[PDB]
């Protein structure tokens, strides 16, 4: 479809060129045979008139005719048709100057294909009806094609320059043609005087000659002059339309006068010029193609596609529960957030995973039941009513910042927020994150878990220490430094530091006077010598120092007796001292997968113990005083070096769990029936140890 | 036309110039035929045979019109220069030669056929939707097959065209000839264009016929031929310049080497090879027309695109639904998938989450993608003649989930080096020879790293046992070595089998029992199959081993059982089949705990009564023996279920078989049972599937009993 | 078109030479019709009825224009050689005979029908996907399988139908022989009679009763132009004849009635392709002289092993 890009002046000049070709061909075929001159010598040698006798043969007459055709006839009168032919062929070749160069031709084909495809697209009519399924996907594909066309054509302006060069060439050629044709049109005359010197042949010197085809050539010259003048007026109008309006800028304000959409950008250079071309064809294509340009139309189409694909019944199918017993909607890799999601009002938690370029409307005010929000690796935007409502209502937040900007800056305008899950990663310039130190606006924050490679605790935590209570940090091989920021914790109760590479327990933990629990997970504690100040943590009941490297346990454990939970699983402890079990309030003691050589008898002091795990130890001797402690509910002694299960084991009335898996035992005693809370599941052992109960004991044990 | 794509801008420019040249030649020839003449006048005053040039009156020549015509013809033939006479024919001939040189490329049948094939496949690729998808990178079956067929056509076309360089050579020759012709045309035409004059003097010596010798003439189409030549020369110059540019375009770059470095850097497929000779030449010409065609044809050349298309087609050929239809179960009642003679593993396999037994059979050098981690229940893995290549997340999920690995091979390189890095491996059958140079148990030296193995089946034609297996045997509980008739050197190196419970020496050909067999207290299953025991004499030392419960001594050359076999009591599945026992003794029935007794293919003289000492016995197979009668004591046992008694010499079954209740399966094709006792129909658990019996003796029974059995079968 | 496949380089070269000679024949015929005359001036001085031809004044002949026209016509008809008058018509006739010899292969209904059948199923075998499948060495469509089986049976039937008689090869050999003999006769007579195309022609026609003169001297205007045309025609005929002798040497080099598929059976998997004979062998030699890919793609249908692979794959 190349004729669409041709306005009225282009086809008018083309048909003028065909007329010029006809005139030139007619003039040429006249000049080939009809063009001849007739010459008679001058001063030749009831009234009866007598003819003058020139005494010349026919051959001499032809010779005179030739001499006068060559040396007396003006060159214009002989070569006018060939000049017309050459000039109109140059006009025809330059008529498609802006059509033939392959880059411009590709641009023309691309633009006309795009304009025709969106012309056939019903999304234009749908959008025009809105302002005043499969086809939605086709419209989206055509829109991204339009954006690619914008990135491919608008930045250049070669087509306009080629058009202006072609127009200027046509105008200057028309000026030349009018000038020389008007100058030499008087030379085409009938009667000419020929003064060749052929006196030595014919006998005469002065001749009067007649160009037989001079009237016809004059009429043809005037007709060609008229056609050239019309062609030049057409080209002058083309140049005037080129110059008096700036065609490097196409304005869609005339569309804006009746169409409400105002985000439409104004295209420039090649796009502007060739849209002006399509306007010259018919303005309907331009005012219709306007709707395919703006971006808010694409956003509206995306929202419509999301609403169509996600019926509320599909959301009922998607409804599930989460880790905090809330109604969760898992939305995975979505284009956006549908309003159908907000139509659900029973919803208690929102899960948005990598749904980026998303703006939260006021419609979330529909669902009042929200308590948790999962904004995972998604850059989210906001609206004023959404800020107000999520300030009033939202309390639990769980975001993942794969990218720093994928953390949105508006989490911190809230106040009702209580739980925060800051999973992700961080760079070297930790203190520059002003996003962290805006939680001063948060008043209700109580849970903070930051799985990130955080080396320096921010001053954010220092500010929010008054109301914060729980820390969970997974550095994953990153050293944590600058522990004064954890010193100025005051009201914190829980601290779970994982892989922080803390060589020693800082004075930060002892500056805490109300810490309920401490975790020093994956932290290389080679020695524990700073426990002297641990007495200041009177609230400390949990010391989960597991997978650690504590080589020996000193007397400093006597500083705190309020300790209840004690996890030293996989520790480097060799021999337990006499000084652990003085703290009788301990109930929950773990030494799982350690390598203790043996258990000394001072374990008898721990009566209020309810859990004693030493599994996978090298312990060959269990003295009977741990069997004397009857309050010991759980007692895990698995995979040690022990020999025989104690026959007087039924004395432990409150022995809920006895993990003695993989121990080298011989025969189970019959007094497991006296044990009230020990099962085959509880007494996990190898099966050849399970097969050892007496038959009546099997009858009493299968019935428990 | 169809070959416009091959023609660059210079070729079409030369074509248009040649068309204009042909128009000029036609015009000049028309003028030469019609109105090209000479009209000559005699020189009246002549001195030394030259025009003397010595109111006014006309000069009288006294010449007729025919004498004038004769003078004109003779002075046109003899004294007009040949260039003025034959210039239109010369430009005609030159233009025809130029056109022939230009069209000889498309005229010559070999190059025309090559160009037609190239243009056809390029046009088919340009409209191929798979090309659009590859540029974009779920397809139709016919679309994928068309893409594969076009790929194969591209391969065979490349093999067809890269061998010869005739097309480029022909184009070079045509350009050279055009340049040389331009040079000659310019030289001769510029040399001879000055001879086209208007006034020519002719001295033809026709004084005998006319009366004059010298005449001065005038050529009408002289100064018109002087502009038609001068315009023609210009075109030739333009033609030559264009041709010269084409010649320059041959010399700066090598047309026989089209390097795809520019295309493969921009495109994702950075493995596009560089084409050569004629194919390179027409790809370069495609670039001169429009590079988009060559860019689109480039995706039908890379091998990565071929692999992607094969994977896309394989997802279509092997879908999740088809895999579920083919989904089967193994001997362990676990979900297995038998992929036999596959090119690879489709990702539809890996989209599963419930698969436990991934079986890979005869797949050439496959690469396992990480999505195996989605197969959450994956525990077994079967490698049969399959070189497996795996990555690290796969190794992670197999280190936390996979507890079985079944490797079958015929070569060392078929066995991958990753399989020794599993942290949950428990069951492991290596099938194929594991003894080689620097590789005898050093293929699999990472079996120390596997600390949870419990089953080790080795069909390896083995001659020795590694000590590391004995070290692993703290947790390993089953070792079955198949060697196809090769004796191992035990040398009492197996005593670390504390946890071994099933020592199964299949086709060991030992003929003796080493002390390590009856030193291992946890052994419960002992079958010395095909070991050619003429005598079994080592059962006495088994009483220190408290756990032996099943002596399946089958498929052996055992000639006789000593009566000391009566000392045992604790066996249940006493399978002494496929032997040469002369007779079963009463001592063997001192075993009270027997629940299963197989004595198939023996030389038993008869069946004694003490077979009825077996109350808990469930299946009994004394098949292929010489047995005539079943005693009533055998029928006091209420628990007989599977009585494979066929191909025997059984005379009759005594009516005390009515005491039997739990009979389930019996085989009686064979034997000598004259007629069916109705008690065989009395057995409730014995159904039509279990009562494999002759039909006539069944018909001898009353029809209503048969009807009752039928109604029990069908209701 | 459909017949361009069976036109080797010699055939297309002879066709282009033929249209070129047709063009020069048309040009010469137009020239003969329009501008072929001869200007005859009487010899005022005579000797034994021969042209003696022994301020100058032109010789007065006292002849009207009509007597001059009569002298022109009589000397043109009588004392101008028949070659210089009927050269373009002879060239046109020879060119028409050459074109008829070239195209009688396409016009005779038996040979034209055989050529059409061959071209048709060669195009169908090219369009057959099993050609690609066999040349590569999976899943078969029912319609594709039926088309492949029908094409195999058509190939077998046609091979049986045409291998019996070699009328096409015999006709092509006869056409080549006729063309080479025509070229020999043309070059002989044209070389002999080209020197009789002269400019100055002395005519003695005995019209003294009407004109008054006995002998005249004539100038043939289109004499050297006709001589140039004759030399051009001689060059074209020499080129045509050299091409025809090359074509005849192509016939006599090897038996075109016996085609051996040894190279293709060695390169391809199927090594049981029989050595076909006579008209099929000639027709395959022609397409081998155009493009060996046609034989490569068509040899798979002749072999029975490919049929064995066909029946196994169709069953699957
Ligand atoms: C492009 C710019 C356009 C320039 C405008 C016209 C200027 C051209 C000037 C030509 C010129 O002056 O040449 C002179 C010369 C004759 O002059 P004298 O012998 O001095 O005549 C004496 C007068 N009694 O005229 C010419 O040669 C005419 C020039 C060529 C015109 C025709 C060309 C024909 C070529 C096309 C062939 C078509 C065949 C199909
Ligand atoms: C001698 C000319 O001699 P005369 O004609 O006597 O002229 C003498 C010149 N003073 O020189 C030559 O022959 C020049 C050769 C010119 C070759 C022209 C070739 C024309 C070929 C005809 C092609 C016919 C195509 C028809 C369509
Ligand atoms: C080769 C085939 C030509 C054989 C020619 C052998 C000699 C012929 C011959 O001598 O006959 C004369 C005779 C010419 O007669 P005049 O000039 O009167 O000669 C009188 C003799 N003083 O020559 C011929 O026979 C002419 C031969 C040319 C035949 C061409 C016929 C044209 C056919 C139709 C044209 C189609 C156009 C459409």
């Amino acid at each position: 479809a190349f004729r669409v890009l041709k306005p009225w002046w282009d086809v008018f000049t083309d048909y003028l060129s065909v007329a010029m070709l006809m005139i030139g061909v007619f003039g040429c075929t006249l000049q080939v045979m009809q063009d001849k001159i007739i010459c008679l010598p001058k001063r030749v040698q009831t009234v009866e008139m007598k003819g003058l006798k020139t005494d010349l043969d026919l051959q001499q007459y032809s010779f005179i005719n030739q001499m006068c055709y060559e040396r007396a006839l003006h060159w214009y009168a002989k070569y006018f048709p060939y000049l017309v032919l050459i000039h109109t062929l140059v006009f025809m070749l330059c008529s498609n100057f802006w059509f033939k160069f392959p880059g411009s031709s590709s641009k023309i084909e691309h633009f006309i294909s795009i304009l025709g495809k969106c012309f056939d697209s019903p999304w234009t009519t749908r959008a025009l009806s809105e302002v005043s399924k499969k086809e939605g996907e086709q419209a989206k594909a055509l829109f991204e094609k339009v954006k690619k066309f914008r990135l491919h054509v608008e930045e250049g302006d070669i087509l306009y320059a080629m058009y202006v060069r072609q127009t200027v060439l046509k105008v200057i050629k028309f000026l030349i043609i009018i000038a020389y044709n008007s100058a030499l049109v008087s030379k085409v005359q009938f009667t000419v005087d020929c003064n060749v010197d052929i006196q030595d042949m014919t006998g005469y010197k002065n001749f009067s000659c007649n160009h037989t085809m001079a009237h016809l050539f004059s009429k043809l010259s005037f007709c060609y002059l008229c056609f050239v003048s019309i062609y030049g007026l057409t080209c002058l109008y083309t140049l005037y339309w080129l110059f008096y309006r700036s065609l490097r800028e196409y304005s869609f304000e005339y569309v804006r006068q009746e169409t409400g959409i105002d985000d439409i950008p104004d295209v420039k250079n090649d796009f502007a010029f060739m849209l002006h071309m399509i306007d010259q064809y018919d303005p309907l294509y331009s005012k219709r193609f306007a709707v395919f340009l703006s971006e808010v139309s694409e956003n509206k189409l995306k929202q419509l596609n999301l609403n169509n694909e996600w019926t509320p019944d599909k959301l009922r199918q998607k409804l599930q529960t989460n880790a905090h017993n809330r109604l969760e909607l898992p939305l995975i890799m979505l284009s956006g957030l549908p309003d159908t999601v907000f139509e659900i009002t029973e919803l208690q938690s929102l899960k948005l995973e990598i749904i980026k370029n998303v703006m939260i409307p006021a419609t979330i005010a529909q669902l009042d039941n929200l308590q948790e929000l999962c904004l995972h690796q998604c850059s989210v935007k906001i609206h004023s009513a959404a800020l107000s409502f999520l300030k009033e209502n939202l309390k639990v937040l769980s975001v993942k910042f794969d990218d720093m900007r994928e953390l949105p800056p508006w989490m911190y305008g809230l106040r009702n927020l209580e739980e925060l899950y800051l999973v992700g990663s961080l760079s070297h310039d930790i203190s520059k994150n002003v996003t962290l130190e805006s939680l001063r606006d948060l008043k209700s924050l109580k849970i903070l878990s930051i799985k990130s490679n955080v080396s320096k605790i921010p001053q954010a935590v220092v500010d929010v220490s008054s109301h914060l209570q729980k820390m969970c940090v997974h550095n994953d091989g990153t050293k944590l430094v600058m522990l004064n920021n954890l010193k100025k914790m005051t009201n914190l109760t829980e601290l779970e530091l994982v892989h922080c590479d803390l060589e020693r327990i800082p004075h930060a933990v002892f500056s805490l006077l109300s810490l309920q629990e401490l975790d020093l997970k994956e932290n290389n504690l080679k020695s524990i010598e700073e426990i002297v100040s641990f007495q200041h943590l009177r609230k400390l009941t949990v010391l989960k120092l597991w997978y650690n490297s504590i080589a020996y346990i000193p007397e400093h454990i006597k500083k705190l007796t309020s300790l209840e939970r004690l996890f030293f699983s996989h520790n480097k402890v060799e021999v337990l001292p006499s000084h652990l079990f003085l703290c009788n309030k301990i109930r929950y003691l773990d030494l799982s997968y350690n390598d203790i050589r043996f258990i000394p008898p001072e374990i008898g002091v721990l009566q209020s113990l309810q859990y004693f795990s030493i599994t996978c130890n090298k312990v060959e001797s269990l003295p009977d005083e741990l069997y004397f402690c009857k309050k010991l509910k759980t007692l895990k002694i698995g995979k040690n070096s022990l020999s025989v299960l104690s026959p007087k084991i039924g004395n432990l009335l409150f022995l809920s769990y006895l993990d003695i898996k993989g121990n080298h035992f011989e025969v189970l005693p019959p007094e497991l029936g006296d044990c009230r809370a020990l099962k085959r599941a509880g007494l996990v052992v190898e099966d050849a140890l399970f097969e050892t109960l007496p038959s009546d004991v099997r009858e009493q044990m299968k019935a428990d | 036309p169809a070959y416009r794509i091959l023609k660059p801008w210079w070729d079409v420019f030369t074509d248009y110039i040649s068309i204009v040249m042909l128009m000029i030649a036609v015009f000049g020839g028309t003028l030469q035929v019609d109105q090209d003449k000479m009209i000559c006048l005699p020189c009246k005053w002549v001195t030394k045979d030259s025009c003397n040039d010595s109111g006014p009156t006309g000069i009288k020549y006294d010449l007729d019109r025919h004498q004038y015509n004769y003078v004109d013809a003779v002075c046109y033939e003899n004294r007009l220069h040949w260039f003025a006479k034959y210039f239109p024919y010369l430009v005609l001939l030159h233009t025809l030669i130029f056109l022939a040189c230009s069209n000889f490329w498309f005229k010559f049948p070999r190059t025309s056929s090559k160009l037609e094939h190239f243009v056809s496949i390029l046009l088919k690729c340009f409209d191929s939707p798979w090309t659009t998808r590859a540029l974009s990178e779920v397809l139709d079956k016919k679309e994928g097959e068309q893409a594969k067929a076009l790929f194969e056509k591209v391969k065979k076309f490349r093999t067809h065209v890269e061998e010869g360089d005739i097309v480029y050579r022909l184009y070079m020759r045509q350009t050279i000839i055009k340049v040389i012709k331009f040079a000659l045309i310019i030289c001769y035409t510029v040399y001879y264009v000055h001879n086209i004059k208007f006034d020519v003097d002719c001295t033809v010596d026709i004084e005998s016929l006319t009366g004059y010798r010298t005449y001065r003439c005038a050529h009408p189409l002289a100064t018109l031929f002087k502009i038609l030549a001068s315009f023609y020369i210009s075109l030739v110059i333009f033609y030559g310049l264009i041709c010269m540019y084409t010649l320059w375009w041959m010399l700066r770059r090598s047309l026989k080497k089209y390097s795809f470095e520019s295309i493969r850097e921009e495109s994702s497929y950075s493995d596009i090879p560089d084409v050569k000779n004629d194919f390179a030449f027409m790809l370069h010409l495609i670039d001169q027309y429009d590079p988009l065609y060559s860019k689109r044809f480039a995706v039908f050349l890379s091998e990565v695109s071929e692999n992607k298309l094969r994977q896309l087609n394989l997802n279509n050929e092997w879908t999740l639904d088809k895999l579920r239809q083919r989904l089967t179960k193994n001997a362990q009642d676990k979900l297995e998938l038998h992929l036999f003679m596959l090119s690879g593993i489709p990702d539809t396999v890996f989209d599963l989450v419930e698969l436990e037994v991934l079986k890979l059979e005869l797949i050439p050098d496959v690469t396992i993608p990480p999505s195996i981690a989605q197969l959450t229940g994956l525990k077994e893995l079967w490698l049969y003649h399959t070189a497996a290549k795996i990555e690290a997340p796969a190794l992670a999920f197999l280190r936390e989930n996979l507890r079985a690995l079944h490797i079958k091979f015929t070569d060392i390189k078929e066995i991958p080096l990753w399989i020794y890095s599993l942290k949950t491996l428990e069951e492991l059958h290596l099938t194929g020879n594991l003894s080689a140079e620097n590789n005898r148990y050093i293929v699999i030296d990472g079996l120390r790293e596997l600390k949870r193995l419990k089953v080790l089946r080795l069909k390896s034609n083995l001659s020795k046992l590694p000590q590391v297996v004995t070290d692993v045997g703290v947790h390993l509980q089953k070792l079955s070595i198949n060697n196809e008739g090769t004796k191992l050197i035990v040398l009492n190196s197996l005593k670390k089998m504390v946890n071994l419970t099933e020592l199964e020496l299949i086709r060991c050909d030992l003929e003796r029992i080493p002390h390590s067999i009856f030193s291992l207290h946890n052994l419960q299953e002992i079958d010395l199959k095909d070991n050619n025991l003429k005598t079994i004499e080592e059962i006495i030392s088994f009483q220190h081993l408290h756990r032996l419960t099943c002596l399946k001594l089958w498929y052996n050359h055992i000639a006789y059982i000593p009566i000391q076999i009566g000392n045992l009591t604790n066996l249940e599945r006493l399978y002494l089949n496929r032997n040469k026992i002369e007779k079963i003794p009463t001592q063997l029935f001192y075993c009270r705990k027997l629940r299963y007794l197989d004595l198939s293919h023996n030389n038993l003289t008869f069946l004694p009564a003490d077979i009825g000492l077996l109350q808990n016995l469930q299946n009994l197979a004394v098949t292929a023996n010489r047995i005539e009668a079943l005693p009533p004591e055998l029928f006091q046992c209420r628990k007989l279920r599977a009585l494979h008694l066929g191909n025997n010499v059984l005379q009759s079954l005594p009516s005390r078989v009515g005491e039997l209740t739990n009979l389930t399966q019996i085989e009686l094709r064979g034997n000598r049972l004259e007629c069916l006792p109705v008690e065989l129909g009395e057995c409730p658990l014995l159904k039509r599937s279990g009562l494999v019996v002759e039909e006539d003796l069944f018909s001898t029974l009353p029809p209503e009993v048969k009807e009752r059995l039928w109604r029990a079968d069908k209701e």
